[PDB]
RNA sequence: AAUUGAAGAGUUUGAUCAUGGCUCAGAUUGAACGCUGGCGGCAGGCCUAACACAUGCAAGUCGAACGGUAACAGGAAGAAGCUUGCUUCUUUGCUGACGAGUGGCGGACGGGUGAGUAAUGUCUGGGAAACUGCCUGAUGGAGGGGGAUAACUACUGGAAACGGUAGCUAAUACCGCAUAACGUCGCAAGACCAAAGAGGGGGACCUUCGGGCCUCUUGCCAUCGGAUGUGCCCAGAUGGGAUUAGCUAGUAGGUGGGGUAACGGCUCACCUAGGCGACGAUCCCUAGCUGGUCUGAGAGGAUGACCAGCCACACUGGAACUGAGACACGGUCCAGACUCCUACGGGAGGCAGCAGUGGGGAAUAUUGCACAAUGGGCGCAAGCCUGAUGCAGCCAUGCCGCGUGUAUGAAGAAGGCCUUCGGGUUGUAAAGUACUUUCAGCGGGGAGGAAGGGAGUAAAGUUAAUACCUUUGCUCAUUGACGUUACCCGCAGAAGAAGCACCGGCUAACUCCGUGCCAGCAGCCGCGGUAAUACGGAGGGUGCAAGCGUUAAUCGGAAUUACUGGGCGUAAAGCGCACGCAGGCGGUUUGUUAAGUCAGAUGUGAAAUCCCCGGGCUCAACCUGGGAACUGCAUCUGAUACUGGCAAG
């Protein structure tokens, strides 16, 4: 959804009370990828040879607005 | 310092983040820099086709 | 710091303490000789001189004073013990 | 102590050692006392391949210089055994 | 790297056949040689010293199919090498393998010959050579690989080749399809409306 | 031979410690003129053997004090 | 053979010439940004915050120095569930080996950084008063004793970091004693100084049958040499400022004590009153230096990344100890700033090592692989350690190759664009038809970087010995991270692979349309107010091409700081004028001198770079052999016209 590729490096699974390190991450699992450059929320990370956009949940859209000045 | 915003049309306003290029304007004394279209908050020129590298306009999907 | 070549620190402490007491003593004999020189007691000078020579000479070999210092001490002290004594 | 050894001067995947005498404590391609030849583990069976200024080696070996095991093998293979 | 654009047009700008379509007939025409290299090609633009100076070196480049950076390097080398820097430019230029392969008639056009060099379809002194810019020495022998020894292209290639004015500093065959760069070509035995001092002085200012 | 240097005295009273000036002509690094170049050295001469005005000969030597590494050897000319 | 190479143009005016600034064409970059993006080779990659740092790694290693057994194995001062010679428990340090401890060597190397440092450094050249582990050549020593201590053990404190008392033990730890010269002190007579053992094998002989004893290999002491490393001294050269002109008490010298490896106000007392400075001291500001790099015809200017040499620094300030070497990057102590752990009593730490984070920024990479090669630490060795190094990952950042096809193809299709509606152009381009298959892709095979180490066996090498130990042949197994390596051969199919800038003059390239001093362009002059080749689009064209532009930056052009190589009557420029110190310069003859100058000779000017000729990767970049070069410094010896000095005119 950005038409840019990323290179996975370190990977971590939050494991109750320890950020354990992993080298591989299979399907049906969740994790956090360290260091990924330009990945915002809702983006699909697929295989570059077999490319796909996924559904992407929805963005609740704000109900309250306010002006702020930097004191 | 003050800087030019070449090209037809632009966004840019009070809190925009931009990129200064250097380059004067022989019409605006004291203006000694250009704004670099298409870097940071400064969008490229709309619909420009010739010389798009300047004015930061990506190739119109051939 | 967490590198077992910290035992080096504990060793060199033992070393200082050793060198400490010896080099202390050595000096206190070189002190004795000048005591005569200052006192005028011409005999006491050679007495101690000949008493310190073995210390000083050994300490050069032991390598806690290294050679020419031992040389210099007895050297110029000779040059003083018989300049009136 | 001073030693005769190989300093890598080739290029990635195409080395070219330089036999040279130095204080062992210096860096490999660093400060040296004197160069004494080269060893080109490539070249093939061409015009050259190795060269040892054996007089100079032997000279330095005289003042208590030592030989790097790979240089030793190289000397004991440039012959000088008949 | 290669040019790739429409090739006759190039010739049409230079006002000469640079044999980019050596192929067969025409030797040009069925092109409208000169009188319109573009929409405005049909004019007589009186061009400045810098223009002809450009056009001329630009001519040489298109003939051999060599691009600026490499061609610069060819000039810089030519400069360094002893002798009239002007002519020994052409020397490196002429000594290019791809050029030699064309000059020996193994390929119809210089561009064609290049493709041949690229496809490992040519060897030198016993050894296979891929790169079109391989610098050929004297006594070197360029030969066609057996794997592709006389198939359709190279046949016709050697065919109309021999019907062309022929070389001197190298001897071809046609039976074994092999030849020898006998010696470096001298400036006398290659020319036309091609000067140098133009293209020499150009890179010197 | 003995690497030595001539040069006149200057400054007298210092107690076995004469100081000598050594002119030299040298070409200017860019413009080429030859220009004068004084060079003051702290010389030692045991038993104040000379004095101001004297063209003296000296040689380099062991350190004898802070800026003092040259001994007096001959003398040439003296009076005023 | 070998640094053999110098271009101008635009712009002041109505026009001209001159002057003079500004501007442009070239080359270069550790770059960035914008648009675009196929591969490979070699190379480069925090230029800013020497800003703070989570996490892992970056220094260990010897049982052939010592007491040793906790674990691992075998063997067991030898045994079960019985599965009788295959096991897994319990014991034994037996042997391999090895946690912790004493000891030894290393941790002062390797690697990072440019803060500090305008001369406590660096470059070139000289010099005398010094120490120097490991490696080495040589001469002799290697006798005989002694007191301890970690570990360990018994109590005992902590949350932890750490430990506390008491008792015992080994050594190549430690200390006497003997020995004592070609060593130190001394004129001499004389005085006086050291050390250590450990292993492999073995005929007899001997034995508490542990060994003694023999032999071989290592290690220890001492001294004089060598080699390498370092310390110290002098001279010249090494930024800007005078809107900084005075500076100076251990200041300058001497004497005598002390001091260091060593010379020395290095230190201390006394005595002289000096020492520095316009040839720029002092004080400010900036800066690590050189080899070299970039530019330049050169002379110059600019610069100090990558490689190598040198120096300095290791959170900040300061300090010593250990030691051959440190005033110690991953040591110690003290203070500071900061951060972290705490069971609140107390504790811990410094990525400018590699990788990586945060932060700053226009901007700079993976928390990878392997010790296989080279090289370093320890070790007899095997080996172990090694973020040095060798490789791989990431980024078009650069340089160099290569590709993204090749040929054929016309009344010259359509479409677009121009048109005086006759046509012209894009354009042989496309389509179509022959043809090829590099590189990518898929399958096979497959160099080289590997030389060595391990066993065996054969050699008056040894020795008492056919053992042990050393060398070398030969023989048999075997050692790569890269690695699906390079490269080779098969297979399919033009298939996966073109952009960016420009087209008023300088400046290579012209038209229509929109717009109408608007919207905008612009390096410079200047375009725009209705036929705009200058704005925006289009067609066409020129230039570069996996890059192209733009910006930033250095040199060039610039003879525009003019040494080479310029100027001042009116263009900017003669002080209003004289006298005069310092400095610069100096008529004419002889002799002498030999500083400058000249000539020749010898050391030297690191390597890499540049350049020449070759050689090696399919080519090139890249790598490499030898030379030339390094225009310099120093010294000795010469030459005597000119210059300078001295003598007489
Ligand atoms: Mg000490
Ligand atoms: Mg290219
Ligand atoms: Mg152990
Ligand atoms: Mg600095
Ligand atoms: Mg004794
Ligand atoms: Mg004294
Ligand atoms: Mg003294
Ligand atoms: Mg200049
Ligand atoms: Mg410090
Ligand atoms: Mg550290
Ligand atoms: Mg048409
Ligand atoms: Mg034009
Ligand atoms: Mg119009
Ligand atoms: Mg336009
Ligand atoms: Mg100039
Ligand atoms: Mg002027
Ligand atoms: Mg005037
Ligand atoms: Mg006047
Ligand atoms: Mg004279
Ligand atoms: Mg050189």
């Amino acid at each position: 959804v950005k038409a840019a590729r990323e290179r996975f490096g370190r990977i971590v699974q939050m494991h109750a009370n320890k950020r354990e390190e992993i080298k591989e991450v299979r399907a049906g699992d969740i994790a956090a990828a360290i260091g990924l450059k330009d990945v915002t929320t809702g983006d699909t990370l697929c295989d570059p040879d077999a490319p796909i956009i996924l559904e992407r949940m929805e963005f609740p859209e704000p109900v309250i607005s306010i002006a702020v000045e930097p004191k | 310092v003050t800087s030019y915003i070449g090209g037809e049309g632009h966004n840019l306003q009070e809190h925009s983040v931009i990129l200064i290029r250097g380059g004067r304007v022989k019409d605006l004394p004291g203006v000694r820099y250009h704004t670099v279209r298409g870097a940071l908050d400064c969008s490229g020129v709309k619909d420009r086709k010739q010389a798009r590298s300047k004015y930061g306009v990506k190739r119109p999907k051939a | 710091n967490i590198k077992s070549a910290k035992k080096r620190a504990i060793q060199s402490e033992k070393a200082r303490k050793h060198n400490a007491s010896r080099r202390s003593m050595m000096r206190t004999f070189i002190k004795k000789v000048y005591a005569a020189i200052e006192a005028g007691d011409k005999a006491a000078a050679q007495k101690a001189f000949n008493e310190m020579q073995p210390i000083v000479d050994r300490q050069a070999a032991k390598g806690l004073i290294h050679k020419n210092k031992a040389a210099r001490h007895k050297a110029n002290l000779t040059a003083q013990i018989n300049k009136l004594a | 102590m001073v030693t005769i050894r190989l300093a890598r001067h080739g290029a990635k995947k195409r080395p070219f050692y330089q036999v040279v005498v130095a204080d062992s404590r210096n860096a490999r391609n660093g400060r040296f006392i004197e160069r004494v030849g080269f060893f080109n583990p490539i070249a093939s069976e061409k015009e050259e391949g190795t060269r040892l200024d054996l007089d100079r080696i032997a000279h330095w070996v005289g003042q208590g210089a030592t030989i790097s095991d790979r240089v030793a093998a190289l000397i004991k293979e440039v012959n000088k055994a008949a | 790297a290669r040019y790739l654009g429409p090739k006759l047009k190039l010739s049409r700008r230079e006002g000469t056949d640079l044999f980019l379509k050596s192929g067969v007939r025409a030797i040009d025409t069925k092109c409208k040689i000169e009188q319109a290299p573009g929409q405005h090609g049909a004019r007589k633009p009186r061009l400045s010293d810098y223009g002809v100076q450009l056009r001329e070196k630009q001519k040489v480049r298109r003939i051999y199919g060599v691009l600026e950076r490499q061609f610069r390097n060819y000039y810089k080398e030519a400069a360094r090498l002893k002798g009239n820097t002007g002519e020994n430019l052409l020397a490196l230029l002429e000594g290019r393998l791809d050029n030699v392969v064309y000059r020996m008639g193994f390929g119809a056009t210089r561009a064609e010959a290049r493709q041949l060099v690229s496809h490992k379809a040519i060897m030198v002194n016993g050894r296979v050579v891929n790169i079109a810019s391989y610098q050929v020495s004297p006594n070197d022998v360029v030969s066609i690989r057996e794997k592709a020894k006389k198939q359709s292209r190279v046949k016709a290639a050697l065919e109309l080749a021999e019907q062309r004015e022929k070389p001197t500093w190298l001897e071809v065959d046609a039976g074994k399809m092999e030849g020898t760069f006998k010696r470096k070509p001298e400036r006398s035995d290659l020319s036309a409306d091609i000067n140098e001092h133009l293209i020499v002085e150009l890179y010197s200012k | 031979k003995i690497r030595t240097l001539q040069g006149r005295v200057v400054s007298d009273k210092m107690e076995k410690s004469i100081v000598v000036a050594i002119e030299r002509f040298v070409k200017h690094p860019i413009y080429g003129k030859f220009i004068k170049r004084t060079t003051k050295l702290h010389v030692h001469d045991e038993n104040n053997e000379c004095g101001i005005g004297d063209v003296v000969e000296i040689r380099e030597c062991r350190p004898l004090s802070k800026t003092k590494s040259w001994t007096l050897v001959r003398v040439v000319e003296k009076a005023v």
